[PDB]
């Protein structure tokens, strides 16, 4: 029923990469946005996108390792120990009813 | 003959007249009047759907904004926030994602269609439609909005803007209102698995782009403002050339090959001027059919806890019927136009 994120790998070994799976995505979605750190909170926007734009945005936690896809995947590539931690994942469907949900992987 | 040309000139000029003074009487008038009360239609009827606060700079911004309507019940629309699946509101929304054409409205660009609906509104309400020979009059339209403050409260804030009920004036507004969607395209809120009753057009699922669901419709009604600003004009035009009667109709010294030529084309001015706002308001007819043909078939012109958006509530009905009433008034009186402008001719 609910939003939820699987990270695959579940642990990560340093300069290696890891995805961020998102299930039960809503079907109609008016955009989503991802997250870096346990809380929806612009300052740590990595990357949103709009449905129907063709283009995603980037934030200020960006940093030029991370590709989002429109189901809503997040693959980060190259990944330090700097990237330990949560990432949170929010979703604004298409009544303007928001949905949040919370990945994480361990490094090593 | 002098008898002849000073009965031509008094027609032209009763006829202009009441074309360019008139208001419940002249087709010109009430043409623009029907693209002024199309536009505030429009908003009516589909402005509540419309997505905005979408952030400009920076998602930091973190900005919401609310804007105040009032029937006589008041609504309240939010731009920013969204609603959290428990059903509380959430300071993050439609704020955490940039706002641009396809997307959303800017909290700026809302805030300018917000204040040019008030001011149209208002200034219909309080004065009326001016003539559209005259200068008009100044009114007061207050603009009620309001923000969210540090943790606690809701701080309310009513804006005092120093308007006019010029039709250049309103029609600018209507202009700013047609031309922000027509040109930005915002998305529209779908329905759920601040309107009471449903419109057909407002489907459940996926949201749709304005320009998609509205385009023929935002297409109809910037030609209404078009051609309206277009019947202002030739209206002024028109109130600059006013043939004079020949007076002293035997003076020759008075009355010369000269000055005579010179009215009569002054005559076929006026002729061609009344001919050309003619065709502009049953042009402003036509773009008004265009306009509530499609979605808004069933709501444009009908209005009826309880809100009236999703039905124009703008009184567009009664308006076209005038406008059709004065313009067949005018059309019955071609025939001595016509012959106004042969015996100018013939001079
Ligand atoms: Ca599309
Ligand atoms: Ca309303």
């Amino acid at each position: 029923a609910k939003l939820t994120i699987e990270s695959m790998p579940l642990s990560v070994a340093e300069g290696k990469e890891v995805l961020l799976l998102v299930h039960n995505l809503p079907q109609h979605l008016f955009g989503y946005s991802w997250y870096k750190g346990e809380r929806v909170d612009g300052n740590s926007l990595i990357v949103g996108y709009v449905i129907g734009t063709q283009q995603a945005t980037p934030g200020a936690a960006y940093s030029g390792r991370e590709t989002i896809y429109t189901n809503a995947s997040l693959l980060i590539q190259n990944v330090t120990q700097n990237d330990i931690g949560f990432y949170t994942l929010q979703v604004i469907k298409s009544d303007l009813v928001n949905e949040e949900a919370t990945g994480q992987f361990h490094v090593y | 003959s002098a008898q002849a040309i000073n009965q031509a000139v008094n027609n032209l000029n009763e006829r202009a007249k009441t074309l360019a003074g008139g208001t419940t009487n002249s087709p010109a008038y009430q043409a623009t009047l029907l693209a002024l009360r199309s536009v505030l239609g429009l908003w009516n009827s589909m402005g509540y759907a419309v997505i905005c606060g979408g952030y400009t700079k920076s998602p930091g911004e973190n900005n919401q904004k609310n804007f105040h309507y009032t029937d006589g019940n008041g609504t309240t629309i939010n731009c920013g926030g969204s609603t959290n699946s428990n059903g509380t509101h959430s300071s993050n929304g439609t704020n955490t994602l940039k706002a641009d054409k396809n997307v959303s409205l800017s909290i700026e660009q809302y805030e300018k269609i917000h204040e040019s609906y008030q001011i149209l509104s208002k200034a219909l309400k309080q004065a009326g439609l001016a003539p559209l020979n005259s200068k008009g009059e100044k009114l007061e339209a207050h603009v009620t909005t309001s923000k969210y403050q540090q943790d606690s409260q809701t701080k309310t804030t009513t804006s005092v803007i120093d308007t006019t009920n010029d039709a250049q004036n309103l029609l600018t507004q209507a202009q700013t209102i047609v031309n922000t969607l027509k040109d930005y395209c915002p998305m529209l809120i779908a329905k759920s698995s601040a309107a009471t009753n449903t419109p057909s057009w407002q489907t459940a699922g996926g949201g749709k782009n304005s320009c998609e669901t509205f385009g023929a419709e935002f297409s109809a009604a910037s030609d209404m403002i078009n051609n309206a600003q277009k019947i202002v004009q030739e209206t002024q035009q028109l109130s600059a050339n006013q043939p004079k009667n020949i007076t002293q109709p035997h003076n020759l010294n008075l009355n010369t090959p000269s000055s005579l030529t010179a009215l009569a084309q002054k005559m076929l001015k006026n002729a061609q001027s009344q001919a050309e706002i003619l065709k502009l308001a049953n042009q402003v007819e036509s773009d008004f059919n265009k306009l509530s043909s499609g979605h808004l078939k069933d709501y444009i012109g009908k209005c009826d806890q309880k809100n009236n958006w999703g039905n124009g509530c703008a009184g567009v009905e009664e308006t076209l019927t005038s406008l059709k009433t004065s313009a067949a008034d005018f059309n019955n009186q071609t025939p001595q136009i016509n012959q106004a402008q042969n015996l100018a001719n013939t001079l």
